[PDB]
């Protein structure tokens, strides 16, 4: 036999990226794992050789990021490429989790690769938020410091864990090198959870945009399925481009750049944007454990998902319903995005609540009810008795 | 080298915290600070041992405390903008007596006094090393050996030649409980001082050490039993071929 | 890695004359019951490494009784080398017991695959 | 006797773990306490406690 | 290796799919064809079929949240003007 | 089937540490790479732990670490763990380096696993030294600028490089930057090495101490090697207890406790003791062109091993004459080390030489010399003709 | 899954080894057995018979290296004394 499949590395990758049959089918909503495993092989790059010249001390962390805004060559491209490059990671990766939950690839043979998704998707918003406390300006310290003593709500042992998660008595030089520390470390262990993704894809096979099964025409990966992976990721990186160059800060807040001090609160204390969501539903309900586990539910409510669809067709790609209240869905979780970065006021907490009611009740009411509904719908119109 | 330029080897000294169980003598690391006030303090830095640690160790804590208001430390100006001075509190660190490396260089004849923080886990020899050097002063140098002028002859300095003139004479200090103050009880007092600054974890870590390798000791035992145990059904299997048939 | 008929070669060059017989013999002899795996009980055609091609097809041609004994030889010098001991002198293998057997088998399979590599390696006169 | 104590400890798993960790947490508070008493009784005359009731006395 | 459990799909040869007989599939070389063939009439037409079929599932609830949206932000704009602060306190208790 | 035959990282886990069939005949010299793999995850745990402390510029990196000898919970435990768990690492790695050099397990079916194990040995050296250079003492920084200063013997493009490497005109701050984060960066490619090492591994099975075919008796993993591994784990935790708790800095140089100053050259700029019979091979030679060169082929010259030796018996458990030459290589070696540490003085350049070329002749001359003498051996005493 | 290529040891059931007959092979659960059986005996015994096979291989090469580093180490330490001066610049220069 061939090399590529005798030689037990080559075998690996021959398995994985040259002959991996995929369904013959697929659109271009696919190729959205590529174009994260790209963006994820970029942001670890980038960073590691900014990581070269930052100091992660509370006197050097901000002069040590402007330092590298403007005296090591080409360094303006690298910390653009990383602070842009995680806003583009983020949003391939709410296309890549709606494909999933639109297509029906929650379902029946791959509810664990689901599982190992949604573990992919707390430990990176984990470590986007700690890379965005390493830069300590006004945004990023008392952000750290906001959804710290949120974190504090836990009543008997929660001051004790949040000086603990401090290392002192609020954010300061322990907090920012334990900081620099974890948003090393997690993307290391994204890494081996991105092998645990493909590994636990591989063993059943990618769906296809129809629901029915890929395994009667199939396709290999490598002369095909390589090149429009391609052309998605020129596209990817002509926007990127456009997005580093040409207007860099027009997606991070204007007052990162303001120097961390800790006596004056800048008035809207919004985070990044791809964690205003969640900091929506944060927000939404007055008190403040309770918002913190509402946070955690919102957040791990997708593995709900396979077992509360009771839809016998997979995939929301000839249904009707299903696709306008998915829809519906989707423009809620735009809308408590934009919630989430208004002022707590007067028709915002009241779209903020019913936004993240309707939000909490796409996946627990609405789902198996329309499912349902168009099941017996298809046998009504089908049969005639 | 030679040995002149390898220095004299140090012997090994009986110290009373040489050995796996013993520990720190705390009233010779009380009697090696006031050695280091009176004596050291005029040349020598000691700036990473705050006076935080020296409570519940050598003195107590209204006596650190006392001791704390002698110096000036910086502190952040006022209304105005001008700089202001307080006395230390316990967190800050032991104050050096040269303000840079300049003066201290100019007011010793060029030769940087080193940071005492640190200077027996620094040297090869350790304690002994730092005592025989205290006490390893001749009257005159060897018969042959020429110095270069204000350089004294120290022969475990390696070199030959300490820029160190000989300080610690008889009844330099008076200690505070009553023991006779020689030559070789206010070196010991004091290396064994510098050697509580160069390790404050000596105690803690001795005994963590003793929990750690009785633990570990009777695991390695119970772990070689538990072996020997589930291994007794492979080391006793018996092999028996009689020659198979002929087809 | 050494090729059996280079081996063979040597030694049957050594061997047959007689003064490098009696010089190098002995100390064959001293080497063979010095290097110590007669007192595991087994003979010296176990050891060979058996994952060359050449190997492989030398052990698939030895005779069916044979390969039992030198299955049975091998798993009983696994366990009394598993449980640090040796075999007793009753189950030592002798000297004049540890007859090559597997000899003929390896050198006529190189023989068999070398003719193959200089067959395909053949040029006519041009 | 001891089919008693194979019954009431080694059947199960769980009361055997349960003894397990209430072994582990009786066994550490006293050994840690009796070691460190041992190491404190082992320097009389060399440690902060002693040399200040001497100071003080 | 340890054969692990079955799932549903092999690899090339035994697929597990269902087995066909019949269906006959004749393809052409790309060197033989012609690529980029009927971009503009595959551009033009086919586009706005797929337009014409999938936009009243994105437009109706698009429409729905951007006009509760703007109806909130200019509510919210008349009540922090002069024209609302008797609303504003009347709003706030 | 079971579960942990079915799921798929429970397979995975099972074919490598449950019922991996093992040779029934491994000693404890096969154990060596459990406690490999056991001092690697203790180096990465201890130096995370340590990382949430350290603070990586020039004037706050020894400063830095003995705050962390002084100020933080613990953390001597660390800083000890690290430093000590780091020569245990190398001196378990050199004996399972011999082993697999004494047992033949660099022959014909897994010179994959012995060109793999050579690679983890390289960069292991690597981020070693990056860690010593790290923590800026008068050792560090002075062997850092002397391993440097010999990196720039390349002919046209040295200055270049080492200008390059040093990030500035001499060993500094932007060097120490980088040496922290490519300190960090090493393990996390050795742990990826360590895998491939792995699966090199099992696709062809463990060799045993006999040279035979270990196809007929087999034993699982589960119930036995792990307590064999669970014994020798438990004697190398009192060793490294032993070694941390009661004498420290025994293994330490002891000029690294003062602060680097690039004004005062120590007298003697010998490394750390494991890089020891490679800095002797390289003070060997007097021109450091070839020297670094030599030094580089001292290292990959574990490479022609499997090509060279001629013997057909697997290993030399059953021969005389290669035990003999490897214990004279084994105690060269260690007369290597010895060398490195002393002065360039006059017996000690004759003896560093004639100990390199004895070093270097092991491999190229002894071996296949003595390997087809004790081949012909075997069949002259054997064949009666 | 992909079957790659051919391996010197397989899985549980067909390992690739030779075909074995008439081997039989008892053995006591350990239960019924005694650990620590003779660990006397084979402790000053067993662990003697094992070292006086296997000392001349190790005693040999390392009395030769330390009696090299001794007698090196001693020269060396005479030529940087008092009455090997002479000696020094002549092995030097
Ligand atoms: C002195 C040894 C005294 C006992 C004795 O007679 O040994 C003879 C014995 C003669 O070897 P042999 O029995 O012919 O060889 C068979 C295998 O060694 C058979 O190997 P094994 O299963 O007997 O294990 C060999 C060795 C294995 O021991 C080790 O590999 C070292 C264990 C330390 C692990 C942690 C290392 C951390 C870094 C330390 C620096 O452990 C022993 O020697 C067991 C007897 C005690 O010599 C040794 O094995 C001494 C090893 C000392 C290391
Ligand atoms: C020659 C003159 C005599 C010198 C003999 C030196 C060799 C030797 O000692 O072998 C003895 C003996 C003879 O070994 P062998 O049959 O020649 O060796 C065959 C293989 O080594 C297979 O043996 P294995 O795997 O059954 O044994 C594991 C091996 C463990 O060996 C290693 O892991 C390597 C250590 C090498 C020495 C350290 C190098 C660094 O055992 C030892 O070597 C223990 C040595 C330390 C004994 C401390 C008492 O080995 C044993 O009997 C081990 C059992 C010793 C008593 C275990 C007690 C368990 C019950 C404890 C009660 C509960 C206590 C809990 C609270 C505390
Ligand atoms: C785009 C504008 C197209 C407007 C509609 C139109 O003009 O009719 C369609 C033609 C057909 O163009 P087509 O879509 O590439 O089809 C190729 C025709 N075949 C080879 C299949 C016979 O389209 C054309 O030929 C228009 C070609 C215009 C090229 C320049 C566009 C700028
Ligand atoms: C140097 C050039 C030598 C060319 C020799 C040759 O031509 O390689 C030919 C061989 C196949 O040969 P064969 O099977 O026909 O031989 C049959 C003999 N019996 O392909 C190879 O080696 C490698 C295959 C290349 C394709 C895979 C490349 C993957 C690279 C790794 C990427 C990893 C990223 C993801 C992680
Ligand atoms: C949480 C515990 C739930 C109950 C455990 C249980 O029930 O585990 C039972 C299962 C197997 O069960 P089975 O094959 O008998 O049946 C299953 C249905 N036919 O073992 C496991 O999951 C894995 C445990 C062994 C492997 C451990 C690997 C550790 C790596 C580190
Ligand atoms: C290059 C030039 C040649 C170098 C190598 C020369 C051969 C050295 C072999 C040493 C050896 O093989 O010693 C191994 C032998 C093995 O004895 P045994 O267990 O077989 O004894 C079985 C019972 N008679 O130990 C001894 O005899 C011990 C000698 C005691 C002397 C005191
Ligand atoms: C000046 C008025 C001094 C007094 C009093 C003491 N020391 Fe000193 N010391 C001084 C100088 C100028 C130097 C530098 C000499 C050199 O060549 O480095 C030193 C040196 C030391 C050293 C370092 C020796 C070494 O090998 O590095 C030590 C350990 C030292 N000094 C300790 C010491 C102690 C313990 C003293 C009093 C109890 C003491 N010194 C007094 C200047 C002066
Ligand atoms: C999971 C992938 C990663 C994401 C999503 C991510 C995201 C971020 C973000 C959003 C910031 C803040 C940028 C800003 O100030 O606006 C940041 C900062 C930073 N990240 Fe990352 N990061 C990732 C991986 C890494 C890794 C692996 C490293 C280390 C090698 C790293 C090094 C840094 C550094 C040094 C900063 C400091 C501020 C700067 O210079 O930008 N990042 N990260
Ligand atoms: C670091 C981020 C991630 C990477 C690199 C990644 C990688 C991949 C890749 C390469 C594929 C195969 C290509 C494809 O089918 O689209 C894939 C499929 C999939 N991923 Fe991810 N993924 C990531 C995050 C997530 C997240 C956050 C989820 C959801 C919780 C998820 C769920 C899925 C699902 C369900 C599939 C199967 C799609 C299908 O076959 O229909 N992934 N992933
Ligand atoms: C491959 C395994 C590793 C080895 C062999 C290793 C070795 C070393 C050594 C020898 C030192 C110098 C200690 C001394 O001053 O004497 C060191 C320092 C250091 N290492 Fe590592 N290291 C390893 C992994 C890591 C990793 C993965 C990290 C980061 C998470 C790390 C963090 C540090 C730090 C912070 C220092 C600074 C000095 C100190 O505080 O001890 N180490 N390393
Ligand atoms: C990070 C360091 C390393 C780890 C964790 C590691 C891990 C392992 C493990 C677990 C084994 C199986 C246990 C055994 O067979 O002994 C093994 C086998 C092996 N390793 Fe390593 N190893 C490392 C470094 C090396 C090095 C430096 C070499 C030499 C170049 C090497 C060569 C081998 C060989 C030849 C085997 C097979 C031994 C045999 O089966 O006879 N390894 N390794």
């Amino acid at each position: 036999m061939a090399f590529r499949k005798s030689n037990v590395y080559l075998s690996l990758v021959n398995s994985y990226i040259i002959d991996s049959p995929q369904p013959s089918s697929i659109n271009y909503w696919w190729n959205m794992g590529s174009l994260l495993g790209l963006c994820l092989v970029i942001q670890i790059v980038t960073g590691i050789f900014m990581a070269m010249h930052y100091s992660s001390n509370i006197e050097l962390a901000f002069s040590s990021v402007e330092h590298i805004m403007r005296d090591v060559h080409n360094g303006y491209i690298l910390r653009y490429l990383h602070a842009n490059g995680a806003s583009f990671f983020f949003m391939v990766m709410f296309m890549h989790m709606a494909k999933g939950l639109y297509y029906g690839s929650y379902r029946s043979p791959r509810v664990t690769l689901w599982n190992v998704g949604v573990i992919i998707f707390i430990l990176t918003i984990a470590t986007a938020f700690l890379g965005y406390c390493c830069v300590y300006g006004q945004m990023s310290h008392w952000g750290a410091t906001v959804i710290t003593n949120l974190f504090s709500a836990i009543p008997f042992v929660g001051n004790d864990i949040v000086s603990w998660l401090w290392g002192g008595f609020s954010v300061s030089n322990p907090t920012i090198q334990r900081f620099f520390a974890l948003h090393y470390l997690v993307p290391f262990i994204i890494a081996a959870m991105v092998i645990m993704h493909l590994m636990a894809l591989h063993i059943h096979g990618s769906s296809n945009p129809l629901g029915i099964t890929g395994n009667l025409d199939r396709i290999p990966m490598h002369s095909y399925f390589i090149f429009k992976d391609l052309v998605t990721v020129f596209l990817f990186m002509l926007i990127l481009a456009l997005f580093v160059f040409y207007s860099p800060n027009t997606l991070g807040h204007p007052d990162n750049y303001i120097p961390g001090n800790p006596l004056v609160t800048p008035a809207s204390i919004v985070p990044e944007w791809y964690l205003l969501p969640f900091y929506a539903i944060l927000r939404s309900i007055p008190d403040k454990l309770l918002g913190v586990i509402t946070m955690f539910a919102a957040i791990l409510v997708l593995l709900v998902l396979p077992f509360t669809d009771r839809s016998v067709v997979r995939g929301n790609t000839f249904k009707v319903l299903s696709k306008f209240f998915f829809f519906i869905f989707v423009f809620n979780f735009v809308l408590l995005g934009q919630i989430g970065a208004c002022h707590v006021e007067v028709p915002y907490v009241l779209m903020g609540q019913i936004a993240t009611f309707i939000y909490f009740a796409y996946f627990l009411i609405i789902v198996p009810v329309i499912s349902t509904i168009e099941n017996v719908l298809f046998y009504i119109g089908r049969v005639n008795k | 080298m030679t040995a002149a330029e390898h220095g004299l080897h140090a012997p090994a000294y009986a110290w009373s915290h040489n050995g796996p169980f013993e520990t720190f003598d705390h009233a010779s690391i009380r009697r090696g600070y006031q050695v280091y006030r009176e004596v050291c303090a005029a040349c020598h830095s000691l700036d990473r041992v705050a006076w935080r640690t020296l409570v519940g160790v050598s003195h107590t804590n209204e006596e650190v405390r006392n001791m704390a208001e002698e110096f000036e430390y910086d502190d952040e100006p006022d209304e105005q903008g001008n700089p202001k001075k307080r006395p230390g509190k316990l967190s800050d660190y032991i104050p050096g007596p040269y303000p840079n490396e300049q003066a201290a260089r100019a007011a010793n004849q060029g030769a940087l006094p080193p940071d005492l923080s640190l200077i027996v886990k620094a040297r090869h020899g350790g304690c002994d090393y730092i005592f025989s050097l205290l006490t390893g002063y001749p009257d005159e140098p060897p018969a042959g050996v020429a110095l270069p002028p204000g350089s004294n002859y120290n022969p475990y300095f390696p070199g030959g030649s300490i820029a160190m003139a000989r300080v610690l004479f008889d009844d330099m200090v008076e200690y505070e409980d009553g023991t006779p103050a020689t030559t070789s009880q206010m070196a010991k007092d004091v290396t064994t001082f510098l050697n509580w600054c160069a390790e404050p974890e000596h105690d803690e870590r001795k005994r963590l050490g003793l929990k750690t390798v009785i633990i570990l000791s009777s695991l390695y035992l119970l772990s070689i039993w538990v072996k020997k145990f589930k291994w007794a059904g492979i080391k006793t299997r018996k092999f028996v071929f009689n020659p198979p048939k002929p087809r | 890695p050494q090729s059996f008929t280079s081996i063979a070669r040597i030694g049957d060059y050594i061997l047959k004359s007689p003064v490098l017989s009696k010089l190098c013999v002995p100390v064959a002899n001293q080497f063979i019951n010095l290097a110590g795996y007669k007192k595991l009980g087994l003979k010296f055609d176990d050891l060979i490494a058996e994952e060359n091609p050449i190997m492989q097809t030398a052990l698939r041609r030895l005779p069916e009784d044979e390969s039992y004994a030198r299955a049975y030889r091998i798993i009983r010098a696994h366990q009394t080398e598993l449980t640090h001991h040796l075999l007793p002198r009753n189950e030592w293998i002798k000297a004049q017991e540890d007859v090559p057997y597997l000899l003929p088998y390896i050198l006529e399979a190189e023989a068999a695959a070398k003719e193959k590599d200089e067959l395909d390696n053949i040029e006519v006169s041009k | 006797s001891f089919s008693s104590l194979y019954k009431t400890f080694f059947k199960r798993n769980a009361v055997f773990v349960g003894t397990i960790f209430a072994g582990a947490f009786v066994f550490q508070t006293v050994f840690d306490t009796a070691i460190t008493s041992w190491y404190e009784n082992h320097n009389k005359g060399k440690l902060w406690k002693d040399v200040k009731a001497r100071i003080a006395a | 290796g340890p054969p692990s459990g079955k799932t549903y799909m092999g690899w090339w040869g035994h697929m597990g799919g269902p087995k066909q007989k019949g269906i006959t599939s004749y393809a052409v070389s790309p060197y033989a064809q012609k690529p980029l063939q009927g971009i503009f009439h595959n551009a033009v037409f086919n586009s706005f079929r797929r337009f014409k079929s999938q936009f009243l599932y994105v437009l109706i609830p698009a429409g729905i949240y951007w006009y509760w949206w703007k109806n909130g932000n200019e509510y919210n704009e008349f009540l922090y003007s002069k024209a609302g602060r008797e609303e504003l306190e009347r709003v706030n208790v």
